[PDB]
């Protein structure tokens, strides 16, 4: 059973956490789908806060600088080449990624394999695990407050520790 | 054993300017001259070792390895003669009450080991079958 | 390959055995010398070529002649 | 009971002459004497290896030290000598006086021979050699003004270079430190961090504060040396202070409070350069060190001593491991406390990084006074630092080998960062081999692609600003950003670090000192031959430390040493396989690499920077500009550069400049007579001799050290020896000569 | 936690288990390479390879060469592209017949002469054709603007 | 039986499957640290030892170092790729630098260096003056 197995993504501030108990009656199938994508949203969610905070900071030194500032709007102005070379990029490894999960032995969100090295039983593999999650979480919801504060509030800079 | 399995080799000495098969031949009786990697499900040396789902690395697949047990063998085999030279001199010298030299060998071998008893001298080793 | 000649003017040192890297060299009886021993090539099909028997002879002209030949593989020192 | 204490062995060595009279005493094969003429050669090549001539580190500790006493002794006689000859015989009060007009000269030579046209007319009623160390500039700002002073200052440094003899003297022979007292790490990172860095700094920025800073702004104001109140009267009287920096009044009642603001007068972070001078305000100089003091001070209470408090380095190492790296770092505390040569590879390559940096830093910000605008002097520092660095980085890397192969043991690293290096030391070589094969095919091509097509005469398919560009943006960005820091990024700051990321033209005396440096297409390809140069470099060298103990070919290279010549003619031959010959052929790579540098610094500061501005704005730089469009063909460099630019020394004959001259030839002469060692082998020569030593015999006379030739190792060395020496004699004369023309 | 292992576990082989070396990203890219993937002919193997280097050639010498600033440009590009491609089909040639040798059995096998010789004419097709469809893509550009 | 080692990129190639390879084996009374011809540290275990390696120098040069630890039991064999296995080192169970009644000579040459053919003599003849 998912949880009695489950190890990662537990963690001190509030232990398991499912108050609306959306995985109480869901298959172990079930159960690895949910990770997967916990994971991968997570993981766009941090690379996209970067992202966003180097073109606010104003460090997007491509096509001369020409692009603005703010990331929305500079997402409108890239031409739609780009989108596609980035849709398509990202499809071919959505392929690879599902060659790996078909192979047996596979642990969900595990794309490097390191399966092979390294199991759960190890205290510092679990640890690090979790720091992954636990940021990915966080920059989850950030992005989601960021995207606020650019579309309605209207600025797309730090306004909690701007003020030094 | 194939003593002369090394020695069987397409070698073939030159008339001035080589050594020759020396004691234990020149060159392998195999060519190193084999073909590359080959596709998954497919096999390319000969008796070569199946790369399974990592063809690209097969190579590093070993098969060839030393029994312990066949180590013994080879041993005994390629040094048949010594020991033969070794237990004839050892006979020669009036052995006290001595009955076969394969009876000898067995005696003298079942304490001393067998490589003890390689490098053992005769007086030693009269000395040792003195009972 | 390679071939190791012996000549009479060896002493048994044993100086040439000792320093082989590959086992080329032996001790055999022998009545011409003090020492009673002399040197012979049984394995010459393993020599390198590097010479360190001969700067190891301590007769006025090495008693043990190296001379290079026919290239193998293990005279190559090759491990690929 | 005390962790850290002092332990001293009292009359070690007695002092007497016999062993002087007994040469190879130092050796036990040596000291049987000599029967031939290699006894004489290997008694000068083992005289410093300690490590062979004793077993115990404890002895080989105390020599050590010892001998670094001897050369502190060497270093103050010389620059003892250097204040002397500067004190009488020198210009540099009517430098001093005049300083854009008048030449530096401390030498002089003897009216021997008509070598006496080599004392040029420098000026102020004087004749001797314009010397290009830039000794002037930096008393200078020390604020000398006399030439009694640095008479003074000589005198000091003769009697410092007594008491360093002295005390190698007393260290060895009547009060010789134990193992234990050289073992304490902690304790002499602490002091040499705190006190030697530190306090140096401090008192240094006390000199400059009280007497440097008040002295200078008077001379650039115009007051005469002569009229400039005495060093001393500074000191006491703190009204005179207070008239230049008015500041002083207050005393140090603002330092002990909080209001550190109000030194602002002699505190400050200007930037840039002076405008009169050409060099950093020294301003900001003294806030420099000062502030280096604090860091370096606080930085000495780090590691553990007597008092609890503190870090101890092992724990330190052993903590840092990770899923990559096995046991990490453990091990190497103690391969560092118990190896002089491992601590000698570390420290040698980073002192040598160090000069190169001190290069770049000293052309770009100007650091003296009146340094800039003398062109001779800003080239000749910068190419002896450079190569004074690149000597000592290839350094490290020989004595990091002999670590490797004298005091490495297996079972001291275990699953360690060096055992797993040299577990995969087949996939590094092996990567860095393409590493070097791309960069050299990619950037040399471009080179021999431009020669093609200019000569084919179609000059629109060539890597140049003019048609294909390559042009380097990355670094245009960098700049663009330190150009706009001050002000944004550096809100203090009141200017650029340096003029070449950026701004106006800085001219002292209707010659440039600084100028923004532009970097295109002719940039971009010469910066990614040094990378090319720098690479292979460290191919050979890495190459010698991991393959040291062993190899697929010799698998006991270990017990041959690190400087064997060969294992012999077989398997297929085994020449120059030693860790030993992996150093001789990197000194070849490392020549190229820095004359390559020192060349790119010549022809782009001649045509891109340094040269003359009208009163309005009229820059002409001394050889044209030609660098964009010449530099990117080879025959540009031999035509436009050396062809052109060594018209001074070809024609030197019959001037003061003559002497440049000849030693050009000489050197090439050099150069050219290191090629028979390099080319040929020990049995040639060693038949030739026996010849020679028949006739010798015919008449009933030979040299009981029978003479036999060199052997394959020294002939190696000899070989490298005279062709570094000519080829950098050369370029020395090159350079000096052309500069002291353009200047 | 070791990411790094003797190679088939076995402690003698010159060879290490990296994460490059044996990661599933690796495993999975190489296993379904048209050249170790499982089922395909000899031929077909050659196709998919030549397919995809003869479209990435063009590129360089059209854009590049003598002639690219001439209207004949993307012409010219594509021809030499093709004398590459004879270049190269030359050398598979002259490998396979040193190789392999001249009569073969095994069959079915990359590695035998018939096999060779096929796999090779696959290329050749394939790198031409595709070098052919580059020039037909590269005729006109599409700027994807609505 | 292998000693403990972690992998290395010096280890054996191709021509250990396909032409041929080499073993050595030992006895130890002490786990200890020792040096591997390829480069790098490992620890032998305490009795029999195994170990594979792709030349014969290679294998000589480890006897050298375990002769340090006092281990003289070593044996060195060559292993053909069909599975054939040729004792080669202690040959006749004595080492080569002790001499061992029974041992004939080879390749002797009864005369001093100097006493040799002169190679005009042995002109067109395919045999060397050193072998005359
Ligand atoms: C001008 C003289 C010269 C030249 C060209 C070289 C060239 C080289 N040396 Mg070398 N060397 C020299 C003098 C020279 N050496 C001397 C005097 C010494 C004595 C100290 C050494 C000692 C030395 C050592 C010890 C090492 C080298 C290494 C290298 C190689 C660096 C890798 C590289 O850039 O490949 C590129 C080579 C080129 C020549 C670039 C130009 C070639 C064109 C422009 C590129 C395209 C050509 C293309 C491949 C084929 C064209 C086809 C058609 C022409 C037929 C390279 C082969 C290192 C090495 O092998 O590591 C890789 C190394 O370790 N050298
Ligand atoms: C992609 C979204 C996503 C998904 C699929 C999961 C999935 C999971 N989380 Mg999780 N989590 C997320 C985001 C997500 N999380 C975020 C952003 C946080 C930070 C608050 C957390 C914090 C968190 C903790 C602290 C723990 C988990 C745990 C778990 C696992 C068991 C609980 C469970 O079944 O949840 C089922 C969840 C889903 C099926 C999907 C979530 C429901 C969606 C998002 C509805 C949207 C609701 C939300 C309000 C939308 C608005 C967001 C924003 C606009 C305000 C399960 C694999 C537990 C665990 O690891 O145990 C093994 C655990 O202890 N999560
Ligand atoms: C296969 C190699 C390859 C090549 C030749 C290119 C070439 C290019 N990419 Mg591209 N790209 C690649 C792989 C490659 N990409 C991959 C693997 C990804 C990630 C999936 C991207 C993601 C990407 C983005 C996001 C953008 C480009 C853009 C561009 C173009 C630069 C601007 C321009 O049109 O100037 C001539 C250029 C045509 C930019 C572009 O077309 O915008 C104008 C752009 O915005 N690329
Ligand atoms: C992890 C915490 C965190 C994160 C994610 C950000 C993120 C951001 N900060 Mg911020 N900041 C932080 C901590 C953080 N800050 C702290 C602790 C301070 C006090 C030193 C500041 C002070 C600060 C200033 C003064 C500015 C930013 C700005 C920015 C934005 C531009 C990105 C950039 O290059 O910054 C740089 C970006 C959204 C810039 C911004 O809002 O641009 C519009 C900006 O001007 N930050
Ligand atoms: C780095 C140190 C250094 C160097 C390179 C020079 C170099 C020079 N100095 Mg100078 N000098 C120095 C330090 C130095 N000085 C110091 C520290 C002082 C203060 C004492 C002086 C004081 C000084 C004066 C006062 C004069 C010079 C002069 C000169 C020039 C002529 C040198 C000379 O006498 O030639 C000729 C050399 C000799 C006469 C010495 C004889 C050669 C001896 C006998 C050989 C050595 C014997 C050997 C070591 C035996 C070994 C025994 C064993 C116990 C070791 C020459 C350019 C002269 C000059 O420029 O005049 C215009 C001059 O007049 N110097
Ligand atoms: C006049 C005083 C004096 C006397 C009589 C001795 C006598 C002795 N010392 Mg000693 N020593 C002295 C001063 C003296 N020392 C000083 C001042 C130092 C500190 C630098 C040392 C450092 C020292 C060390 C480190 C060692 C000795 C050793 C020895 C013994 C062997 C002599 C030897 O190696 O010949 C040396 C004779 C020479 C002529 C060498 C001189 C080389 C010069 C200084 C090079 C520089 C010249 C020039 C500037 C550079 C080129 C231009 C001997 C008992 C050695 C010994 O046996 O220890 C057990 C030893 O290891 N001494
Ligand atoms: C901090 C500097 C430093 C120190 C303390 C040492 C110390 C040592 N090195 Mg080392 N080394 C250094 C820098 C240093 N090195 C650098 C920078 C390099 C790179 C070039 C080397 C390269 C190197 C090699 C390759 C070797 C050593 C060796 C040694 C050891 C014995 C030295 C010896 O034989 O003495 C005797 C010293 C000499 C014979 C030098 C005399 C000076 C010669 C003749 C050149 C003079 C040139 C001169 C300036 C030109 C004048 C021109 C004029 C005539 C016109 C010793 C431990 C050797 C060893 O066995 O280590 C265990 C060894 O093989 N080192
Ligand atoms: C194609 C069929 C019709 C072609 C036609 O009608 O010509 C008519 C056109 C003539 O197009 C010409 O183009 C030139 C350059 O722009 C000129 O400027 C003119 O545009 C024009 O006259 O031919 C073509 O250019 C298109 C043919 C492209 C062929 C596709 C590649 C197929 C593979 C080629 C490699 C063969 C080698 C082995 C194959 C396996
Ligand atoms: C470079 C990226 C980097 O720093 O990775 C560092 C990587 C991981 O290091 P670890 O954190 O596991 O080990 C920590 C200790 O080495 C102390 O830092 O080490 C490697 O394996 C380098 C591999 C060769 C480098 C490839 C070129
Ligand atoms: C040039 C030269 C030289 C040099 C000289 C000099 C360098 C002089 C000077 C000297 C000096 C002039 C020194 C000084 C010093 C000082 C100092 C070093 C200071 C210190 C300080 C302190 C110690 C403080 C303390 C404290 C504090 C911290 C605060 C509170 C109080 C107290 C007191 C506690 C010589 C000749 C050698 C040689 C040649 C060259
Ligand atoms: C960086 C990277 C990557 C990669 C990339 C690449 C490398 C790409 C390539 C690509 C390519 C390189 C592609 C190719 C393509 C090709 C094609 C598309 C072709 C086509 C052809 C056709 C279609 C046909 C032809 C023909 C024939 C066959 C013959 C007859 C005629 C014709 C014409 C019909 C990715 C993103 C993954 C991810 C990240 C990393």
């Amino acid at each position: 059973a998912w949880r009695d197995e489950v190890v990662v993504g537990i963690t001190a501030p509030v232990g398991f956490f499912d108050p609306l108990g959306l995985s109480k009656g869901k298959d172990d199938a079930t159960m690895a789908y949910y990770r997967e994508a916990e994971l991968k949203n997570g993981r766009v969610a941090m690379a996209a806060c970067l992202g966003w905070y180097l073109n606010a900071g104003g460090v997007h030194p491509a096509f001369n600088s020409e692009l603005s500032n703010d990331p929305l709007k500079a997402m409108v102005e890239l031409p739609a080449v780009g989108w596609l070379q980035f849709v398509l990029g990202c499809g071919a490894i959505e392929w690879l990624g599902q060659q790996i999960k078909e192979r047996p032995g596979y642990v969900p969100g595990d794309l490097l394999g390191a399966s092979y090295w390294v199991d759960n039983s190890d205290e510092g593999w679990v640890m690090y695990q979790n720091k992954e999650l636990n940021n990915g979480r966080l920059a989850m919801l950030a992005i989601v407050g960021m995207v606020y504060q650019d579309v309605f509030v209207g600025d797309y800079g730090d306004m909690m520790y701007k003020q030094l | 054993v194939d003593l002369d399995y090394g020695m069987k080799n397409s070698y073939v000495p030159a008339t001035g300017g080589d050594g020759g098969q020396g004691q234990f031949g020149a060159q392998s009786p195999n060519d190193w001259r084999v073909a590359g990697t080959s596709p998954v499900g497919e096999t390319s040396y000969a008796g070569a070792a199946d790369g399974g789902e990592e063809p690209w690395f097969a190579e590093a697949i070993s098969t060839v390895s030393l029994d312990l047990q066949k180590a013994d063998e080879t041993l005994k085999a390629f040094t048949k003669d010594a020991a033969a030279f070794k237990i004839e001199e050892f006979a020669a010298e009036k052995p006290y009450g001595f009955t076969s030299s394969d009876a000898a060998m067995e005696e003298l071998v079942g304490k001393l080991g067998y490589s003890k008893f390689l490098e053992m001298s005769t007086k030693q080793l009269m000395k040792t079958w003195g009972t | 390959s390679h071939t190791v000649k012996i000549y009479d003017t060896c002493i048994g040192c044993t100086q040439c055995v000792r320093a082989c890297p590959t086992d080329v060299l032996e001790m055999v009886p022998w009545d011409g010398c003090k020492s009673g021993q002399i040197a012979s090539s049984p394995r010459v099909e393993d020599c390198v070529g590097c010479k360190r028997c001969e700067t190891a002879c301590p007769t006025d002209f090495l008693s043990v002649r190296v001379y290079l030949g026919a290239e193998t593989t293990r005279s190559l020192g090759l491990a690929y | 009971s005390k962790n850290v204490q002092v332990f001293v062995e009292k009359d070690a060595v007695e002092t007497s002459f016999a062993k002087w009279a007994q040469p190879g005493h130092f050796s036990r094969t040596l000291a049987k004497g000599p029967k031939t003429t290699t006894w004489i050669w290997n008694l000068h090549a083992d005289a410093h290896d300690f490590d062979s001539q004793t077993s115990s580190l404890e002895e080989v500790s105390r020599k050590i030290f010892s001998a670094h006493f001897g050369q502190l002794a060497i270093i103050f006689l010389w620059i003892s000598g250097m204040h002397f000859h500067g004190a009488y015989f020198s210009n540099y009060s009517a430098w001093l006086t005049d300083p854009i007009s008048i030449k530096q000269s401390s030498q002089v030579v003897w009216p021997i021979v008509g070598q006496e046209i080599l004392n040029a007319d420098v000026g102020g009623n004087f004749q001797g050699i314009q010397t290009t160390s830039g000794w002037f500039q930096m008393w200078r700002a020390e604020g000398i003004t006399s030439e009694v002073e640095l008479y003074w200052t000589a005198i000091g440094g003769l009697a410092m270079s007594a008491i360093m003899l002295f005390a190698g003297w007393f260290h060895y022979h009547k009060a010789a430190p134990k193992l234990e007292w050289f073992q304490n790490a902690e304790s002499m990172m602490n002091h040499h961090l705190a006190g030697l860095l530190g306090l140096g700094c401090l008192s240094w920025s006390g000199h400059q504060i009280h007497i440097a800073l008040p002295i200078n702004k008077l001379l650039d104001a115009g007051v005469s040396p002569q009229e400039i109140p005495l060093p001393h009267e500074f000191l006491i009287n703190r009204d005179l202070m207070a008239q230049l920096y008015p500041s002083f009044s207050k005393g140090l009642a603002p330092f002990f409070g909080g209001n550190w603001g109000e030194y602002s007068d002699f505190l400050t972070f200007k930037g840039g350069l002076n405008p009169v001078t050409g060099g950093l305000w020294l301003s900001d100089i003294a806030h420099h060190h000062l502030a280096l003091s604090v860091l370096f001070i606080i930085a000495g209470h780090m590691y553990r001593t007597n008092w609890g408090i503190g870090h101890n380095m092992k724990e330190i190492l052993e903590a840092h491991k990770g899923p990559f790296t096995g046991e990490g770092h453990k091990g190497l505390y103690e391969i560092l406390t118990t190896s002089w040569h491992a601590q000698l590879a570390i420290n040698l390559a980073m002192m040598g990084s160090l000069s190169i940096i001190v290069a770049h830093h000293m052309y770009a910000m100007p650091p003296y006074p009146y340094l800039a605008t003398d062109y001779a002097t800003q080239l000749s520092l910068f190419t002896h630092h450079m190569w004074i660095g690149g000597f000592c980085v290839v350094g490290g890397a020989a004595h990091g080998a002999i670590f490797m192969v004298r005091d490495y043991t297996p079972a001291n690293n275990y699953n360690n960062l060096l055992d797993r290096v040299l577990r995969h030391r087949d996939a590094i070589i092996s990567h860095l081999n393409w590493v070097c094969i791309f960069l050299g095919c990619h950037a040399f091509g471009f080179y021999i692609h431009n020669d093609t097509m200019r000569a084919l005469g179609r000059p629109q398919d060539m890597f140049s600003d003019k048609a294909i560009q390559l042009q380097p943006i990355f670094a245009q960005w960098i700049q663009n950003i330190h150009l706009l820091a001050p002000g944004t990024t550096a809100p203090n700051a009141l200017a650029t670090t340096s003029y070449a990321f950026g701004g106006d033209v800085i001219e002292v005396g209707g010659k440039i000192a600084m100028m923004p440096i532009k970097l295109g297409t002719a940039d971009f390809m010469v910066h990614h031959i040094h990378a090319f140069t720098i690479h292979v470099t460290v191919l050979i060298l890495l190459k010698g430390v991991l393959y040291a103990r062993s190899s697929k070919l010799i698998p006991d290279k270990a017990n041959l040493g690190f400087r064997f010549p060969c294992d012999g003619p077989g398997r297929g031959g085994t020449c120059q396989s030693s860790s030993w010959d992996h150093v001789f052929l990197g000194l070849f790579w490392m020549y190229n690499s820095i004359s390559v540098v020192i060349f790119h610094f010549s022809w782009k500061m001649q045509s891109d920077v340094w040269g003359t501005i009208t009163p309005d704005g009229a820059i002409s730089h001394i050889t044209g500009g030609n660098f964009a469009q010449s530099s990117i063909t080879i025959n540009g460099w031999l035509r436009d550069f050396l062809w052109s630019q060594a018209s001074q020394v070809i024609q030197s004959y019959g001037s003061a400049s003559s002497a440049y001259g000849l030693i050009f030839l000489g050197a090439h002469f050099i150069w050219a007579f290191s090629l028979m060692f390099l080319f040929s082998g020990r049995g040639y020569w060693q038949e030739l001799i026996e010849s020679i030593v028949w006739a010798h015999n015919k008449l009933n006379f030979a040299p009981t050290i029978q003479p036999r030739a060199l052997s394959i190792t020294q002939g190696r060395a000899v070989g490298l020896a005279h062709y570094l020496l000519g080829g950098i004699g050369t370029t020395w004369a090159f350079f000096l000569a052309r500069a002291i023309s353009i200047t | 936690a070791n990411f790094i292992k003797p190679y088939n576990d076995d402690p003698f082989v010159g060879h290490l288990a990296t994460p490059i070396t044996s990661s599933s990203l690796t495993r999975a890219l190489l296993k379904n390479l048209p050249a170790y993937r499982f089922g395909l002919t000899p031929l077909l193997r050659g196709l998919e390879i030549g397919l995809a280097h003869g479209y990435f050639l063009i590129g360089p010498f059209a854009q590049l060469g003598p002639l690219r600033n001439s209207d004949i440009g993307l012409l010219a590009g594509f021809l030499s592209t093709i004398g590459l491609i004879l270049i190269l089909t030359l050398g598979l040639t002259i490998y396979g017949a040193a190789a392999f040798g001249q009569e073969k059995s095994n069959g079915s096998e990359l590695q035998t002469k018939k096999s060779w010789d096929q796999f090779k004419g696959g290329f050749f097709v394939g790198a031409c054709g595709s070098a052919g469809f580059a020039f037909i893509c590269l005729s006109s550009i599409p700027t994807f603007a609505l | 039986p292998f000693p403990t080692f972690g992998g290395s990129t010096g280890g054996w190639l191709r021509a250990a499957e396909v032409e041929e390879k080499y073993a050595i084996t030992w006895t130890s009374t002490k786990e200890q640290i020792f040096e591997m011809p390829t480069g790098g540290a490992a620890i032998m275990r305490n009795g029999e030892n195994l170990l594979y390696l792709a030349r014969k120098e290679q294998c000589l040069a480890l006897s050298t170092q375990l002769r340090t630890f006092k281990i003289n039991d070593y044996k060195i064999y060559r292993i053909f790729p069909s599975g054939e296995v040729q004792y080669l080192h202690p040959k006749d169970g004595v080492f080569p630098e002790k001499v061992n009644p029974g041992r004939t000579s080879v390749n002797s040459r009864g005369f001093s260096i100097g006493k040799n053919p002169n190679p005009a003599s042995i002109k067109f003849s395919g045999i060397t003056t050193y072998e005359s």
